[PDB]
Parts: structure tokens; sequence; C-alpha cells
């Protein structure tokens, strides 16, 4: 989840929580509020992609 | 909680780092801070005075551009024509927004 797009060539290194609504999140991922950052699930029973 | 630019003089080298810096409320250096947490680039190289300086950010990159000359004018700003040269041409790669000078002070108020 990102608020807008990037630039060439910048990183985005930010471990804060984004507010999917009007609603303030304040470290808690409560009111329709969720966390930026999620992982990837590398399964080797997969196909490809 | 974003990622900062620092530019220090110690009178014999230059240090560039992009840490994560908690800041004063007026930084300054004793005539000695800087802060560090999980970085990316780090750098080290080398009124009558007149230096002229130029800053860019462009593309993931930090332009910055240089010149210096002896003025022996009182308190303005020359009428000639100088152009300045290219100094460095650092890949930095983060959102610069805001900006900030430090001083050489006496008073070591760390806030
Ligand atoms: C670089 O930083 C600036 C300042 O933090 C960001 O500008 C903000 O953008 C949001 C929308 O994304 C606005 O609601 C704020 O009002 C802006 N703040 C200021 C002070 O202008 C900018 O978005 C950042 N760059 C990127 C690519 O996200
Ligand atoms: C800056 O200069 C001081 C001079 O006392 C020196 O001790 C120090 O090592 C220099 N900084 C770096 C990063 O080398
Ligand atoms: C920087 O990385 C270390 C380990 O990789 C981590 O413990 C720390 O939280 C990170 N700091 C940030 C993302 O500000």
């Amino acid at each position: 989840f990102r608020k807008s797009n990037l630039k060439p060539f910048e990183r985005d290194i930010s471990t804060e929580i984004y507010q999917a609504g009007s609603t303030p999140c304040n470290g808690v991922e409560g009111f329709n509020c969720y966390f930026p950052l999620q992982s990837y699930g590398f399964q080797p029973t997969n196909g490809v992609g | 909680k974003t990622q900062s630019l620092l530019i220090v003089n110690n009178a014999t080298n230059v240090v560039i780092k992009v840490c994560e810096f908690q800041f004063c409320n007026d930084p300054f250096l004793g005539v000695v801070y800087s802060s560090a947490n999980n970085c990316t680039f780090e750098y080290v190289s080398q009124f009558k005075n007149l230096r002229e300086f130029v800053f860019k950010n462009i593309d993931g990159y930090f332009k910055i551009y240089s010149k210096h000359t002896p003025i022996n004018l009182v308190r303005d700003l020359p009428q000639g024509f100088s152009a300045l040269e290219p100094l460095v041409d650092l890949p930095i790669g983060i959102n610069i927004t805001r900006f900030q000078t430090l001083l050489a002070l006496h008073r070591s108020y760390l806030t």
C-alpha cells in the first residue's frame, strides 16, 4: 500500500502505518487500516509465477 | 521516520551519510553529533572569501556545483560573472523537501 507513485530510482524505507480512511491510525490496524508491507509465499510446490 | 542526508566538514575531510537521523531543534557543531540507524550510503573525500554552491535532486541523483573566488567588498554579492564547475554526483535516492544549515557554535545545547 502506498499513497502516491514513485519517481525513478528512489527507494522507500518507512515502516509506519498508512490509513485507508478519514479515521486515524496510531500503531493499530483496527479502523479499516493495514500494514504497508506484507511478505511472500515462496513454496516449492508451486507453478511458474 | 524517513531517511535524511547530512554533509559535514570537520576541517580535514568530508562526511556524507544517508542514515536515519533523529535531529535536534537547533543542530550545530561545538568548536559533534550524527545519529545512526539503518543506512545505505556513506562517502568520505577531501568578509573576503566567497564560496557558491548549487544543489539539484533529479532522477535519484544529487547534483552539486561549486566555485570559490576572492571577494574584497563589504557586505553585498558581487557584480561580474563566473560559472560554477561540477563537483559530485551522489546516488542517494531519497525524497528531499526541506533543508537546514549547520554552523559552528559554542553553547552546547543539544535540546
Ligand atoms: C516527498 O515528501 C513530500 C513531503 O513529505 C511528500 O509530499 C506530500 O504528499 C502528500 C500526498 O502524497 C500530501 O498530502 C502532502 O501535503 C505533501 N506534503 C508536503 C509537505 O508537500 C511527497 O509525496 C513525497 N514524495 C513522494 C514521491 O511520495
Ligand atoms: C574529522 O576530523 C577530526 C579531527 O580531530 C578527526 O579526528 C576525525 O577522524 C575526522 N572525521 C573522520 C570521519 O575521519
Ligand atoms: C534497519 O535494519 C535492522 C536490521 O536489518 C532492523 O532491526 C531495524 O529495525 C531497521 N531500521 C529501520 C527500518 O528503521
